[PDB]
């Protein structure tokens, strides 16, 4: 048992008709101090899975480290590891979903919720969820911490069942990621403007966009706006 | 830990180590066991070269293991206690788990379990102990006594004799013991157990002891007066 | 890997000999001349510095060490078993006793301390036995002052004189002749000079010679003043130049 | 693999023997003769030195007799060192013994843990036995004056008059021939003397050459009195008893 | 719960409710708290279900052992003392039993123990466990005797239980008769509270408080 | 000396094939399986007549279903039984079912070669073990201390195992009834025994679906004898 | 302080019939006042005719079904591929749970499918262990809404027949698979409608001879 | 000679005489054939009787549903090793949601038959495989001796006689390894291959054991009536 210390925040994904699109923003939170700028939250395993990670950090890295260190190991005595012995997207997330619950159970948590993003050998868009209780589940959209409760139904609006996944392209879908990032940073008191996404299609392969940042905010309003009730001036 | 396989099988099929253990038994002061209708006698041999001892002290032939039950023994002497100690424990153990105490059988199959346990055991050698174990179990007074040794193998024995000579007291309980009708009384199982030791101790005088087991915890071990009596009577009849 | 030897190395023959003890004792044969005188008001131990080579600094090699502050130890035999001796006597004299009853333990136990340690290594599995005999000279404040030999097997005996080792045999019958009850400190020092003499064939001098004493109380070495009950070390080990000294009156 | 160097210490020979327990009593027969006596109104503990010198501090020395408790005392035959490994232990489990029941240990109780310590290394652990044989003299409240002796097989005896070591096929002959039963202490210092002189390999018996122990009720009212004799006081009952 | 046991002429009389709650939720009113231990043991149900199905399972792969190495039935002294013996290694740890062990056997008759999971083992010829006992037990206490038969001895055990299901707000469902002989236990049948509390009210004059 | 655990120029493990020799000495056991049940019966060898005959146990129950038959050095079968019978009763309490044959056998058979330098040899005795399970009916086993086990329709271990075979092999066929089995192992017992058949010297028991496990008494066992002799002497 | 477990939501149905069996469970998941999917599925086919659930804390649900099916798996191998009985698998199920008693899979397990003799069974288990064969029995969430109307519609509890006030009870008429198909709808319909954990999706398991079906229906997805 | 007592003892000429011994087990043992082509894979096994009243000794065994072997030699050592494969084809499903690589079964069976030959105390299994099975790269075969040495090929045999078997093979390579999409006709040239390893006695319909994994085939075990098709 700990408490998480430097902490990342949303986590948000959903499918599209050829793959799947990823994002979170690149802040590292010491509490409500915004500590660190410059922290990369999504992070690749091959050329075919992201994992986007939020919670603490440090069990982050640890984890980055694991990733790291099962690639190598995949490599050893496989002549096909580049081709029909590569890791899956699902092999990667059943693997940290064993440790994440085995680690719960042992009552020493990794504290973190995951959303392992990718595409399968035939094809197929891979997209799972896990977190430090080693709770899983998958969805067309899917969101960890205040992503949960503001982009997911944003979403949702754009794929809100799996017929519509075929009907959903990835311009509409990068521009549905994009607009939610943007509500989070409007009301998410531990988000930054700066962040990274990713996207994995089954025909152009991985697309890591670092750098992004958040645009065309709306604030002008706030100008007219004047005390708290009865105030003019 | 020490772990070397010291009982293993020869190309002939044998375990050397459970045979010479068999004959440290061989070497060891006979001991007789005889069941009557409602009796079993307990008789063992006591070697005269050693004078000079202190017979209040010394250890006795004869264990009891509980108060109805008793063991005695033929080969090692140390090697005796261990397996008496272990017998006792697990006596109390049976009493206090089961509340009742062992049957003869049962502390006989322990005994024995233990014994075999020690000729597949890694770094031990077999006990160099054959016993036979007497007494009555709980609430019955049908007569029982078993036998045991080195290997493990145990069984129940309506007369048995073991120890140096044992094969001369066998030929002789083997005529002189009969089935349909055993000894009677106490006084005909305690003569013919004397008169078989007699056929191999030398001296009747304080070579021979014996320890009469009863139904109901009743147990007694004879002094030297009692069993001279025995003596006397045995060879006056015999001069005829 | 693991240790597989848990079985004994040292066992009895036919005969009732232990070999391996046997063999020890052999070893110590081999070595070099030590000995102990004991006085009425102090205890000396000495023997010969064997330098393997000239080019070897013969002063960085102990034979006579310090085991406590009024304890001292000597040896013939096999050196670096004496090494490691005086390494765990040193360290079982806190353990088992210092660190107990918050004083530093009298001669004879903890010569029972090194016998016992000794003795294991003729009977623990995987090992043999120490190829050494140790002569412990010391002083406690109830048995006054001692002197005492180790053997290989672990026995150990009280000695008023004794020699161990290469030219042992001559060396007692030369202590029985010249050992007497009413022998002062620096008498001893004069005999055990000259007995091991004779065992010596090269260099006879201070700086082939290695000598020690359990003598009076050394306030100059104790290191600190204060405490009038702290006395100092009853062991003093002899320079160079100290004992030329007394070799000059010989 | 290390197969190869086991000696095989706990095995049985095709006769039916422990070859190492026979050697071990084979190197005991070479040990100082020691000679325990019992009596109606106590214990005597003899015991020769093994070929002394005269620069051995005897009043300091201890090779033969030591004591267990203030009841409880053992004659040693055999490697020294070995004797004082199990003394330990059993001075140990008298104490545990008087700690658990708040009463002196029971003479047999004490010799029955130390004889089945030494019959556990005849039959596992794959080391050598202890080349050790003991004399027990004590005194209990139950069964009052007792000897017993134990021997490396672990296996041990009563005795009211009892030799171990060097020579007691003729010492134990010498017992039995003088021994009797309403015999007293001062009698038995005497025969075991007597005993030891005859039975020595020396050329002659001296008070160098001995450790003497007695265990009296002669203790002032009903308790009992263990004493290890200094060498001035063997001397004198070497005079007494007319040996010197 | 409500659960009785009790010695008597004809052997002993086991008989339990049926009902099972979670709070104020009746999670089951079709609980079986007699366990089959073999043909001639039976053990009860109250506190945890868990552990009383469990361990008491456990109890009859124990006993089944016992008379396979012993060739003799295991005696009810020994069965008991099995199970309290366990519980007790497991005492602090938060099991929940409270058990009658029924047995009957040549050396010792008719016998009743009473095992609990504080460790208490208690022969006794009367007892009730649950959160309805001492409803059952003014029923049992007012009317037991021994030379009583074994159609009245069963009655008897049966009205305990409809007793205590009436008043006890955690007791009830229904009825489970066992009569246990030397040859054996003999299943006496499932009755339903809700049939029986009319019948009983008819046929006895009882509960004429309630409205029917 | 040698490693436990060593292996023979021709590929056999020395201390298996030794242990082989022991149960060649052993006393004779045989079995034989039809679909009306399986027969098991030993010869007890006593080697005294003061030797009580009935507290020989060499054959026993492992379940109600499965009985065992041994031969051999018999104070090593007993921790083997011990084992079985806690595998089938463990089995029992972890699945609400009888456990099958097969599946007992395998269990007894996983100790055999836990030998080395765990044990420290191997067992020197031989079971037949003889039950009946939903699944494959009536079966006999054979259980060896290499580890090995076959199912037989009839077999023979022991001193006069071969002889015995031999006459299994003539004497079996698919359509035996309970009745004919008992005769026929009481007939090769007879056969190969030292000393003169009876129901003292020798034992019988079988296992059916409808009574399971059941040793025979000494009076039934008399007058399978008696039937024996006579249907011998009438041709 | 950490908090090893959850709440997951959802709720489950098991009707055993006369020779079939039927599974039911919706497949929202949640936590808090949270959805996080529409469709996850919570019944699962397990092989050997045997269907299973284990509602309530899905990483312990998730656990103990994986461990079930790895079970039925390693059944076969050591028994010469027999078939799994629905009755040893219900014995199976509580060792495994027991064997965490004092660290429970908090879950409410119900498994379904065929006895021996071929009728319809339905087994129920507490996070303890604790089981029972049971012909009717709802789990999760909503159980305290659903199991009254099975008692009434399924075993016609507190139903009499007309004319005789009381005195005849209704007889206990089987019912068939589109009988109870029904009942099971209109279950997960009311539960839906008065349980804010309750919606989305109905999927449902059914077991006969033949096999293992499977049948979709949408609830309300507010 | 004196370099044979133990599996720690090089001889002077470099060889292990102790896994040489266990070698010479699988010679003994009754012969197995093994071969597939690009969609299945097939195992074809001469199972050996004690004698007439007794059951013909099973030799295939299933470590999972896309992978198994065939044994020759100690059938408890065969037991043990199967074992641990269907333990690591196992764990590979339950952590990684993925199917055992053949080849990967093959180096795990090496490294833990390798252990037995370094070590004092142990002693090498005694017993030969052929694992079948299919994975992400197709139809595979393999060869494991208790040496530590496994080897994939197209096919072989291992047992008694198995060298007959093992040259029609080789001469019918170029056939068989094209039957694709025919289980029938590849193991009509396992049951012909096994038959040049046979004298006196011949294919029964209990003495016959077969078994096949491919595309869309499960590994499954035929034996008895189910094999009298292809005697
Ligand atoms: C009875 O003891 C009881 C029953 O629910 C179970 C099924 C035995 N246990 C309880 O904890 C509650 C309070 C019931 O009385
Ligand atoms: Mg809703």
């Amino acid at each position: 048992t700990q408490q998480p210390i430097v902490t990342g925040t949303s986590v948000i994904s959903m499918k599209y008709d050829n793959g799947v699109i990823i994002a979170a923003d690149n802040l590292g939170s010491y509490g409500s101090l915004l500590r660190f700028n410059g922290v990369e939250r999504l992070i690749p395993v091959g050329d075919n899975t992201v994992v986007g990670i939020s919670g603490d950090i440090s069990d982050m890295q640890h984890i980055e480290r694991l990733l790291k260190d099962l690639v190598t190991e995949n490599a050893y005595d496989n002549p096909l590891a580049d081709a029909e012995e590569a890791l899956e997207p699902s092999y990667i997330f059943e693997y940290l979903a064993t440790v994440m619950y085995q680690r719960r159970s042992k009552m020493n948590p990794l504290w973190n919720a995951i959303i392992v993003a990718g595409v399968q050998s035939n094809g197929d868009q891979f997209l799972r969820y896990v977190n430090l209780l080693g709770v899983t589940y998958s969805s067309p959209t899917l969101a960890t911490g205040f992503g949960a409760h503001m982009a997911n139904p944003l979403l949702r609006k754009v794929v809100d069942r799996e017929s519509d996944i075929p009907k959903t392209t990835v311009q509409v879908a990068e521009e549905a990621i994009v607009n939610a990032m943007r509500v989070l940073y409007y009301r998410d008191a531990r988000s930054s403007r700066n962040f990274s996404l990713a996207i994995i299609d089954k025909n152009t392969g991985l697309t890591f966009k670092k750098n992004l940042q958040v645009e065309n905010m709306k604030w002008d309003f706030a100008k007219d706006i004047k005390g708290y009730g009865t105030q003019k001036i | 830990g020490y772990d070397r396989a010291l009982s293993i099988f020869s190309p002939d099929g044998h375990i050397f180590q459970v045979e010479y253990a068999l004959e440290a038994v061989k070497r060891g002061t006979c001991a007789v066991g005889v069941k009557g209708k409602n009796c079993v006698v307990l008789g063992c041999e006591r070697r005269s070269t050693l004078k000079l001892q202190d017979t209040r002290i010394t250890p006795s032939k004869v264990s009891k293991i509980d108060s109805h039950v008793v063991l005695s023994f033929s080969g090692l002497n140390a090697d005796s206690r261990i397996l008496i100690e272990k017998a006792r424990v697990e006596a109390q153990s049976h009493r206090l788990t089961l509340e009742d105490p062992v049957t003869v059988e049962y502390l006989t199959r322990y005994v024995a379990g233990v014994q075999q346990r020690y000729t597949q055991s890694g770094g031990v050698r077999p006990f160099g102990v054959s016993t036979l174990i007497a007494g009555f179990d709980p609430r019955d007074d049908e007569p029982k006594l078993y036998q045991t040794e080195p290997s493990g193998i145990y069984s129940s024995w309506s007369a048995q004799t073991i120890g140096r000579n044992s094969k001369t007291v066998r030929e002789f309980l083997e005529k002189n013991y009969d089935r349909k009708e055993p000894p009677a009384t106490v006084e005909e199982c305690v003569k013919l157990t004397v008169r078989s030791l007699l056929e191999v101790v030398q001296t009747g005088a304080k070579n021979i002891e014996i320890t009469v087991v009863k139904p109901d915890s009743d147990i007694v071990a004879l002094s030297s007066e009692e069993i001279n009596q025995y003596v006397t009577q045995i060879e006056q009849e015999k001069q005829e | 890997m693991t240790d597989r030897y848990s079985f004994s190395l040292t066992t009895f023959s036919p005969s009732g000999k232990l070999g391996q003890i046997d063999y020890a004792l052999t070893a110590v044969k081999q070595g070099v001349t030590s000995l102990g005188i004991k006085a009425t008001n102090g205890v000396v131990i000495a023997t010969e510095k064997k330098s393997s080579s000239p080019l070897a600094m013969s002063e960085t090699l102990s034979k006579v060490s310090l085991l406590t502050p009024d304890i001292g130890a000597v040896y013939s035999g096999m050196g670096p078993d004496y090494r490691v001796l005086v390494d765990k006597s040193r360290k079982v004299a806190h353990t088992s006793y210092k660190r107990i009853y918050g004083e530093y333990p009298p001669t004879k136990l903890l010569v029972s301390e090194v016998a016992k340690i000794m003795q294991e290594a003729t009977q623990s599995g995987g090992v043999r036995p120490f190829g050494v005999s140790l002569l412990i000279a010391g002083h406690d404040e109830f048995n006054g002052f001692s002197l005492y030999q180790v053997d290989p097997s672990g026995s150990y005996f009280p000695w008023k004189a004794t020699a161990i080792g290469k030219g042992s045999v001559a060396a007692k019958t030369f202590l029985e002749k010249r050992w007497n009850d009413e022998l002062e400190l620096e008498d001893a020092i004069h005999i055990a000079l000259l007995t091991l003499k004779e065992s010596v064939e090269g260099e006879f001098n201070g700086d082939t010679i290695e000598l020690a004493i359990i003598g009076d109380e050394n306030p100059d070495l104790l290191g600190y003043t204060g405490i009038p009950t702290d006395k100092g070390p009853r062991f003093r080990k002899l320079t160079s130049q100290e004992i030329n000294d007394r070799l000059e009156a010989l | 693999g290390s197969r190869r160097y086991d000696s095989r210490t706990t095995i049985f020979s095709p006769e039916g023997r422990l070859y190492q327990v026979e050697y071990a009593l084979e190197s005991i027969s070479h040990a100082g003769t020691a000679i325990g006596i019992m009596a109606s109104d106590g214990i005597v503990l003899a015991a020769e030195r093994k070929v002394t010198s005269t620069l051995l501090e005897q009043d300091t020395s201890t090779e033969k007799l030591y004591k267990l408790n203030d009841k409880i005392a053992v004659a040693v035959a055999g490697l020294t060192a070995d004797a004082e490994i199990l003394i330990n232990t059993a001075r140990i489990h008298a104490q545990n013994y008087l700690k658990t029941y708040n009463e002196d240990i029971p003479v047999e109780i004490l010799v029955r843990r130390l004889s089945d310590i030494k019959q556990g290394y005849t039959q596992h652990g794959g080391l050598r036995p202890f080349g050790v044989s003991f004399i027990y003299a004590g005194y209990d409240d139950r069964y009052g004056y007792q000897l017993y002796t134990s021997n490396p097989s672990g296996n041990y005896t009563g005795w009211k008059a009892i030799s171990v070591g060097a020579n007691t096929s003729a010492a134990q002959t010498l017992l039995q021939m003088d021994y009797k039963d309403d015999m007293k202490v001062d009698d038995a210092i005497e025969l075991a003397l007597k005993t030891l002189s005859k039975t020595t390999d020396s050329s002659a018996l001296t008070y160098d050459r001995l450790e003497f122990a007695t265990i009296r009720k002669g203790a002032n009212d009903g308790e009992v009195y263990q004493k290890i004799f200094k060498p001035q006081e063997i001397k004198d009952i070497l005079v007494k008893t007319g040996i010197t | 719960t409500t659960t009785l046991a009790f010695r008597f002429q004809g052997g002993i009389i086991v008989a339990v409710d049926s009902r099972a709650t979670a709070g104020n939720w009746v999670a089951s009113q079709t609980v079986k708290k007699v366990i089959e231990i073999n043909p001639f043991l039976l053990g009860t149900m109250a506190g945890g279900a868990a552990d009383f199905q469990f361990w008491e399972t456990w109890l009859g792969s124990q006993c089944r052992l016992h008379e396979l190495r012993e060739k003799e039935r295991i005696s009810v002294a020994a069965a008991s003392k099995i199970l309290s013996n366990l519980v007790y290694q497991y005492k602090g740890a938060g099991l929940s039993m409270g058990t009658m062990i029924c047995g009957y056997t040549r050396k010792e008759g008719p016998t009743i123990y009473y095992v609990d999971s504080d460790g208490t083992r208690l022969k006794g010829d009367i007892f009730c466990v649950g959160s309805g006992q001492t409803f059952a037990y003014g029923v049992l206490d007012s009317n037991y005797k021994w030379d009583l038969s074994v159609e009245d001895a069963l009655y008897l055990g049966k009205r305990s239980i409809l007793a205590a299901a009436h008043r006890d707000a955690y007791s009830g469902g229904s009825v489970n008769l066992y009569h246990v002989t030397e040859d054996g236990w003999i299943y006496h049948g499932n009755h339903d509270v809700g049939e029986l509390f009319w019948k009983v009210k008819e046929e006895e004059g009882s509960f004429n408080n309630v409205i029917g | 000396d040698r490693g436990v655990s060593t292996f023979s120029p021709e590929g056999r493990l020395f201390q298996v094939e030794y242990s082989l020799e022991a149960i060649k000495l052993g006393s004779t056991a045989i079995g034989i399986a039809t679909k009306e049940g399986v027969v098991l019966g030993v010869e007890k060898r006593a080697t005294s007549p003061l030797l009580e005959s009935d507290s020989i146990e060499k054959i026993v129950e492992i379940d109600r279903h499965i009985g065992c038959a041994m031969s051999g050095l018999t104070a090593d079968a007993r921790s083997m039984i011990e084992h079985a019978r806690t595998a089938a009763v463990t089995h029992n309490l972890y699945y609400d079912e009888d456990i099958n044959v097969e599946s007992l056998t395998q269990s007894v058979c996983d100790l055999a070669l836990r030998f080395g330098e765990l044990m420290s040899r191997p067992f020197g005795v031989a079971l037949l073990i003889a039950g009946h399970d939903a699944d494959d009916g009536y079966q006999l086993f054979h259980a060896e201390p290499s580890g090995t086990f076959y199912r037989y329709n009839a077999k023979a271990i022991g001193s006069g195992s071969e002889g015995a075979q031999a006459e299994l092999l003539n004497e079996w066929h698919s359509s035996l009834t309970l009745k004919e089995a008992e005769l026929l192992v009481l007939k090769i017992l007879k056969q190969v025994m030292e000393e003169k058949l009876d129901e003292n010297n020798a034992q019988l028991s079988c296992i059916t679906k409808q009574d399971g496990f059941k040793i025979y008494d000494n009076e039934k066992t008399a007058e399978l004898i008696k039937e024996l002799k006579e249907k011998e002497a009438a041709e | 302080q950490f908090n090893p477990y959850g709440d997951n939501g959802g709720t489950i149905l098991g009707i055993a019939g006369e020779d079939f069996a039927v599974l039911a469970g919706d497949t929202r998941n949640i936590t808090d006042y949270s959805i996080n999917s529409r469709y996850e599925p919570k019944v699962f086919d397990c092989g050997d005719n045997i269907v299973m659930s284990a509602n309530g804390f899905a990483a312990d649900g998730d656990a103990l079904v994986k461990r079930f099916k790895n079970s039925v798996k390693w059944y076969h191998f050591d028994h010469n591929d027999k078939k799994l009985s629905i009755n040893s698998a219900a014995r199976n199920i509580q060792h495994l749970l027991y064997g965490k008693r004092f660290f429970p899979y908090y879950v409410h397990t119900i498994i379904a499918g065929l006895d021996e003799d071929g009728k319809g069974a339905v087994y129920s288990f507490d996070p303890v262990g604790s089981y029972e064969r049971e012909q009717c029995r709802a789990g999760g969430a909503a159980a305290s809404l659903i199991m009254p109307f099975l008692d009434n519609q399924v075993n016609f509890k507190n139903q009499y027949e007309p004319g005789t006030n009381g005195k005849v009870k209704k007889p206990l008429k089987y019912l068939s698979v589109e009988e109870v198909i029904k009942l099971v709808r209109d279950s997960f319909t009311s539960a839906t409608e008065r349980h804010i954990q309750v919606g989305d999706g109905l999927e449902i398991l059914i077991v006969t001879k033949d096999g293992v079906r499977k049948e979709f229906y949408e609830l309300k997805r507010d | 000679n004196n370099y044979d007592g133990d599996t720690v003892t090089f001889s002077p000429t470099g060889r292990l005489f102790q896994v040489e011994y266990a070698l010479e087990a699988i010679k003994q043992g009754s012969v197995t054939v093994g071969l597939r082509s690009n969609t299945h894979a097939v195992l074809v096994a001469l199972k050996r009787n004690a004698d007439e009243l007794s059951s013909y000794q099973k030799k295939i065994i299933k470590c999972d549903e896309h992978m198994g072997l065939s044994l020759a030699g100690l059938a408890p050592d065969a037991r043990v090793l199967s074992n641990y494969l269907r333990q690591q084809c196992n764990y590979s499903s339950l952590v990684f949601n993925r199917k055992l690589a053949v080849e990967r079964a093959g180096h795990l069976l090496c490294d833990k038959a390798q252990k037995n030959t370094q070590s004092y105390g142990g002693r090498p299994y005694g017993v030969g495989l052929l694992i079948i099975g299919y994975d992400k790269s197709g139809a595979h075969l393999l060869e494991f001796q208790p040496s530590g040495n496994v080897t994939e090929l197209y096919g072989t045999a291992i047992g008694a006689r198995s060298q007959g078997a093992k040259t029609y093979l080789e001469r019918t390579l170029d056939t068989f390894i094209k039957i694709d999409g025919n289980p029938d006709e590849l193991i009509k040239a396992g049951v012909e291959a096994i038959s040049q390893s046979l004298r006196d006695e011949s294919l029964t319909v209990d003495n016959l054991s077969i078994a096949i994994v491919g595309k869309d085939t499960p590994f499954t075990i035929y034996d008895g009536e189910a094999v009298a098709k292809y005697i």
